[PDB]
RNA sequence: GCGGCCCCCUGGACGAAGACUGACGCUCAGGUGCGAAAGCGUGGGGAGCAAACAGGAUUAGAUACCCUGGUAGUCCACGCCG
RNA sequence: GGCCGCAAGGUUAAAACUCAAAUGAAUUGACGGGGGC
């Protein structure tokens, strides 16, 4: 959380446990999980949407998301 | 009347049916989700009706915002076109989406 | 597991009263037999059925339920399976 | 692995690993292309 990473990215595909692969802006793939609130919100996410997607420094190849275009 | 007259009405339609044959309607349907080759399973039994004769159509749905889907649900559409280039002749091909299908008709080449 | 009728060979069970042997009993690891239906081997038989399979339908699809057929099997003799 | 079988297979019979359960009877409701008035 100290210094966080801050980034967006392009769901490709769906995969099983509401997990997905994302393609990065800087041209990495990372799997990515849903936080809570749109997670409570019921917000699902589809193929080909612009994420907003948090990072951590400890390991690059997995994000969380937290921010859906629509 | 006499019984055989039956037979030569029976022969004409049989001229009837395998004109007709053909025109028995399978339908197939797939979705954007489909994936991981279920595809090519649906396919085994498309290939099994053009061998027959029959016309068939290639039916794909979107459900509200899989409306971006569209722009990879055509190429679905088209991995048939492909699939099937040798095997049926192009017929009709949805050029607009109408209630959230894509309609799209196929009929086997007539092998010469 | 056993169902038409008759004959032949044969096991078991139960009741009455009396006589006889004199505990000769109960259970049982290993062991040995019997054991529906399906199935296997050799040779017969084959009406009715009926897996597989052919054809007609149903459905979005229907390798099914439904309809017309139909092979193994079902039957017999001797082995096997357990 | 052993024994049996012409073959299908039968019989004897484990562990790694994984979860905080699995289960039996009965109770009050909802539901049935279950009944009755
Ligand atoms: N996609 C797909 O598989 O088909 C759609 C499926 O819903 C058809 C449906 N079929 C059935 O119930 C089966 N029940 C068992 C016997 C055969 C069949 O009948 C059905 O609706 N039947 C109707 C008649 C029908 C119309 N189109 C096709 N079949 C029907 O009469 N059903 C009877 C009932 O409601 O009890 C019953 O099934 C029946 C009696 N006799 C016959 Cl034939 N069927
Ligand atoms: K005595
Ligand atoms: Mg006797
Ligand atoms: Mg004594
Ligand atoms: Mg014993
Ligand atoms: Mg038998
Ligand atoms: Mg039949
Ligand atoms: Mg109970």
């Amino acid at each position: 959380k100290e210094d966080n990473i801050e980034m967006q990215g392009t769901v490709l595909e769906t995969l099983p446990n509401t997990m997905f692969r994302v393609e990065l802006e800087n041209g990495h793939v990372v799997t990515a999980h849903i936080s809570g609130k749109m997670r409570k919100n019921y917000i699902r996410i589809l193929t080909g949407d612009k994420v907003t997607v948090e990072l951590t420094p400890y390991d690059l190849s997995k994000g969380r998301i937290v921010f859906r275009s629509r | 009347d006499y019984g055989k007259f039956l037979y030569e009405k029976s022969k004409s339609s049989k001229e009837q049916k395998k004109k007709q044959k053909v025109i028995q309607v399978k339908e197939i349907k797939f979705r954007p989700g489909t994936d991981e080759g279920d595809y090519q399973v649906k396919l085994r039994s498309l290939i099994r009706f053009l061998e027959e004769g029959d016309k068939a159509k290639i039916t794909l749905r979107f459900r509200g915002r899989e409306m971006a889907h569209q722009q990879i649900g055509m190429e679905v559409l088209n991995r048939v076109k492909d699939d099937l280039q040798e095997l049926a002749v192009v017929e009709s091909f949805p050029t607009k989406i109408e209630g959230r299908q894509m309609i799209m008709v196929l009929a086997p080449k007539k092998k010469q």
